[PDB]
């Protein structure tokens, strides 16, 4: 942000010399205040009256208290500020003088202050007893009652003790005398008059010098960040609706930190955070069945799908248990159903998070039990005294969805084998992605091999030698037995996130059962708010799918960390066939580039399996293969234009031998498209190209010679029999 | 398995090869049908694909037995997505084109001390088009270009 802004170079080394003499003479700081005060000062040229670009009505005259005395002579002035939001310092210069009578100038000096005062430290962090106090010495202090420079007709007050008392009735007044403070320190001409006069504004002033201004500039500085940031809302606000575990938050806390890695979660649900401390075991892959939001199996995995999410949804039970009952008959032994029991706390809040209610209490084959209520009208509820188990029906008088009708029976929720004990199964927690440092993953390849590789000569080698090396040992994902698909580093992070709330006390297993959601490939969900765990070890949840594509590309991406994103987005995923927008930098130059000969080929095989049209028909029309003839016949440019053994030219030449390479594909393209028949799909697609081989060209001209437009060097050449000169043209075409 | 997408592209490319319309290709087609679709088979390692399939005029193959001959090659390979993710990685910015810059400020988090000298020098050597950057495209072709 620069500043100062001269907007005439008229007058000599004289405007210049002057309004230079001018700055030079204010603290480095109290600029780098003004600035980040978001301030410009203005140099321009004589411009006496409400002339300047910004002496127009915004905030202009309104009360009279104007200068080192108040006049309100604007017709008389040199030196302006724009008051209201951003300070606009406006002045100007007329002939040879400042330094004979440098009264002028101490107006330019304090003219400023009101720049910084109200700003400054006067009310900048508010007052505080620092100036505060310093005012106090109106009188009482130091035996110096001289303040006739900037006390008098507002303040020849000295009948009343000066302190919170009355001190903010008149801000503007206690600036008017900052100001002067300010002129006088750094004055030209009277410096001491203040050390004379009045001793502490000096040594106020002059610590302001010594690091005061500073000190500001610094508080606006880190206050200019942490306030144009990205609302995110951090700590223990978000970890409550994150809704991981705090006690396993904190202990990834540790985690993130030592190996210096991001980690992003996606919403792990409510109803199942104290479940996990609790120690109810966490889904894995190997089940498939909807967890809950109602009645007490709530957080649980219903064995019965018409007692999760989808009650009622005929078909989604219907298909829910095929794959509970599935998951047990596969993988027996590990999967299976065991009868649902509340504990004690369990209960009290399925209070008052409203799910269920505790009440009238009954007898039946000789045991107590607890009529556990609820709204649902499709089941009746009940829990036993001795084991608190929990059981439940239809209603006299209703039905299944499925059709079924059955009295009271326990309520088996699903469950995953745990040290040979079967644990019942609640939400795990989902990681929407890890960004490890790029440095932890040079810490990942074997020092040999990572050595063997630099030794290489050719430079070119050693680049994609490295980068295969960061591919391989950082990025390549593979599928995994257990923990689904993810990378090797991915999995040991995977694992040190396990035995670190192991630790913390767990005892129903892992809770980070598979790899990061931007591997799920197949069926992509798209979640808006998303917790994540800093390498410092904050907490932060944006709150849209924009937000943290947001908040990556400033933290993640761009900051020496490695992420990648999911390889389904911006296109449709097979499973859900569904479409989830991501920023893609690549695809964000596609719009200046020459496509690739295969990428060209592979456009006219999409369009042929859609228009079933190809661009050419296998007939026996001497106008068809022309079109044939023509497309090869691009299909050679384009790939020309990407030839590797463009090495042994220079820069230059590599702009030209392409920008025409490119050009001959123009050509062709053009003919065909003022050709036969071919059908409107292609004649647009075409026409993308078109846009793209210009841009393109456009693109290797101005970084070269700058007039020359694409429309226009095209038109000059001459593609009927001859391209010998043609080529030889195209240069004299670029001088 | 190739993906029927992935064949309907060895048929618009097999196809617009073959100059003489019929059905089978030359080898030297053969090789060009390939460079096309990206990529670039020895000048002699061309032969051995179509080498196992002599029942032809010697030297000739069809769409049928070319659609067989991408398995050898293919069938293991799925490297040209992590390279796009690497690219993305250098374009620290997001520019979509990785300047030299960058190029050594990740070349030296992963322990490397580049000169500065020697930077300039490979993204010289990897840009095509005179830029003087780079872009997917031609950073695709640094790479896995043997
Ligand atoms: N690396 C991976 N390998 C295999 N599966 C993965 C991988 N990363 C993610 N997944 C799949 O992502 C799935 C997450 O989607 P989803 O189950 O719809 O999440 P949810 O919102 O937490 O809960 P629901 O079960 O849907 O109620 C579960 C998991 O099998
Ligand atoms: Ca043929
Ligand atoms: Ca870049
Ligand atoms: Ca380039
Ligand atoms: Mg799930
Ligand atoms: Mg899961």
């Amino acid at each position: 942000n620069n500043l100062v802004k001269t907007e005439f170079t008229n007058e000599t080394l004289d405007k210049i010399q002057q309004t230079q003499d001018l700055l030079k003479k204010i603290p480095k700081d109290v600029l780098e205040i003004y600035s980040e005060l978001g301030g410009e000062i203005y140099f321009t040229d004589i411009d006496l009256v409400e002339h300047k670009e910004l002496q127009d009505l915004s905030e202009e005259e309104k009360n009279s208290m104007n200068s080192r005395g108040e006049k309100v002579p604007f017709a008389s002035r040199f030196v302006f500020e724009k008051k209201r939001e951003t300070p606009k310092l406006i002045i100007n210069i007329k002939d040879y003088a400042i330094n004979s009578e440098q009264s002028k100038e101490v107006y330019y000096e304090i003219g400023k202050g009101i720049s910084l005062d109200i700003i400054s430290k006067d009310k900048s962090l508010d007052p505080e007893f620092l100036n505060l106090i310093k005012s106090l010495s109106d009188d009482s202090d130091s035996s110096d009652l001289l303040f006739s420079q900037k006390f008098k007709e507002k303040l020849e007050l000295n009948n009343k003790s000066i302190d919170i008392n009355f001190i903010k009735e008149n801000l503007t007044e206690f600036q008017h005398a900052f100001s002067l403070a300010f002129s006088y320190y750094f004055a030209p001409d009277h410096r001491t008059v203040l050390e004379l006069y009045a001793p502490d504004m000096f040594e106020y002033m002059n610590k302001l010098e010594k690091g005061g201004f500073e000190k500001i500039s610094e508080s606006l500085k880190k206050e200019g960040v942490e306030k144009d940031r990205i609302d995110v809302l951090k700590g223990e606000k978000a970890l409550k609706a994150s809704g991981l575990v705090p006690e396993h938050a904190d202990a990834f806390k540790k985690i993130a930190r030592e190996l210096n890695t991001y980690i992003l979660f996606r919403p792990v649900n409510k109803l199942a955070t104290n479940l996990i401390k609790s120690g109810v075991a966490t889904k894995g892959l190997n089940v498939h069945g909807k967890s809950s939001d109602w009645g007490p199996v709530a957080g649980y995995i219903p064995f019965d799908q018409d007692l999760s999410k989808k009650h009622g949804q005929q078909l989604a039970v219907e298909k829910g248990n095929l794959e509970n009952k599935k998951s047990i008959t596969e993988h027996e032994g590990e999967i299976g159903k065991i009868p649902l029991k509340l504990d004690h706390l369990r209960i009290e809040e399925l209070k008052e998070n409203g799910i269920i209610l505790k009440g009238k209490k009954e007898i039946d084959n000789g045991k107590k039990y607890y009529l556990l209520e609820s709204n649902n009208q499709v089941y009746e509820f009940r829990i036993s005294d001795e084991n608190n188990e929990v059981q439940y029906k239809t209603k006299e008088g209703k039905i299944t969805v499925l059709g079924e009708k059955f009295n009271w029976r326990n309520i088996e929720v699903m469950a995953k084998n745990v040290e040979g004990v079967l644990k019942p199964l609640t939400a795990d927690y989902d990681l929407f992605a890890l960004a490890p440092s790029l440095t932890e993953i040079k810490k990942q390849i074997p020092q040999k091999e990572w050595d063997k590789v630099v030794n290489t000569p050719n430079s070119l080698e050693k680049q994609k030698g490295v980068t295969n090396l960061l591919i391989k040992y950082g990025i390549e994902r593979k599928p995994d037995s257990t923990k689904g698909t993810l990378s090797n580093w991915q999995k040991q992070m995977l694992d040190r996130l396990n035995e670190a709330v192991k630790y913390t006390g767990y005892t129903g297993g892992d809770v980070v059962n598979h790899g990061t959601e931007q591997d799920n490939e197949e069926f992509p969900e798209k979640d808006n708010e998303i917790f994540i765990i800093n390498p410092e070890g904050e907490f932060i949840l944006t709150k849209n799918w924009e937000m943290t594509g947001r908040f990556i590309e400033k933290n993640i991406t761009g900051k020496d960390y490695l992420y990648y994103f999911n390889r389904s987005y911006n296109k449709i995923a097979p499973g859900n066939k569904a479409y989830i927008e991501w920023t893609d930098p690549i695809t964000k130059a596609k719009i200046n580039t020459i496509p690739t000969s295969a990428e060209f080929i592979k456009n006219l095989s999409s369009i042929r399996r859609s228009s079933n049209v190809g661009v050419y028909k296998d007939s026996g029309d001497k106008d068809e293969f022309a079109k044939k003839e023509s497309v090869k016949k691009i299909a050679g440019y384009l790939s020309d234009y990407y030839n590797s053994a463009n090495h042994i030219f220079s820069q230059e030449k590599k702009r030209k031998i392409s920008i025409f390479r490119g050009i001959q594909a123009y050509n062709e393209i053009e003919n065909v498209l003022k050709s036969k028949q071919i059908a409107p799909e292609y004649k647009n697609y075409f026409q993308y190209l078109k846009e793209r081989i210009t841009n393109q060209v456009q693109l290797l001209l101005t970084h070269q010679k700058s007039n020359i437009e694409f429309k226009l060097l095209y038109k000059q050449l001459n593609f009927t029999e001859n391209e010998t000169d043609n080529f030889e043209v195209f240069q004299k075409i670029i001088d | 398995q190739l993906t029927e997408e992935q064949i309907a592209e060895f048929k618009e490319a097999f196809s617009l090869f073959d100059k003489d319309g019929d059905g089978t290709i030359t080898t030297k087609e053969l090789g060009t049908v390939m460079r096309s679709l990206g990529q670039n088979p020895t000048e002699a390692e061309l032969q051995d694909m179509i080498n196992e399939v002599d029942a032809d005029g010697n030297g000739t193959i069809d769409f049928p037995e070319f659609l067989t001959m991408m398995a050898r090659k293919m069938k293991d390979t799925d490297s040209e997505e992590e390279i796009r993710e690497a690219f993305r990685v250098f374009d620290k910015d997001g520019n979509g084109y990785i300047s030299a810059a960058e190029l050594r400020h990740v070349m030296t988090n992963l322990g490397e001390k580049l000169t500065d000298e020697e930077v300039d020098q490979m993204i010289r050597e990897a840009d095509i088009d005179g830029d003087g950057q780079v872009n997917y495209e031609e950073f695709v072709q640094m790479m896995t270009a043997k």
